[PDB]
């Protein structure tokens, strides 16, 4: 057997595990909620008389 | 026989966990659903009764 593969081989798989459990996962989303500027009301027309 | 003959087994488990963790957090987005219609027509030759 050839020495020089294994190694190779042992480097490779080392290196790639290496690489999976190194990312991580992580979201900065925000939320669903509203803003709700400011309004007001306003007056329908109307009559009076006496 | 030692903790180096279990590198590619736990490369496996690495992988599948990775899969799933990549997954659980992924967001939900729907698409809409288009290009529906009635497009399946069959053809074929007639009967021409005779007579």
């Amino acid at each position: 057997p050839n020495d020089e593969a294994t190694i190779k081989a042992l480097d490779n798989v080392i290196k790639q595990i290496e690489a999976l459990s190194v990312i991580v996962n992580r979201s900065e989303k925000a939320d669903d909620a509203q803003i709700l500027g400011p309004n007001t009301y306003k007056q329908l027309l109307e009559h009076l008389f006496s | 026989m030692a903790s180096t003959t279990r590198l590619v087994n736990d490369r496996k488990q690495l992988e599948q966990q990775v899969k799933d963790d990549a997954r659980i957090l992924a967001d939900a987005r729907g698409l809409n659903i288009t290009t529906v219609a009635n497009d399946s027509a069959t053809g074929g030759q007639a009967i021409r009764n005779v007579g």
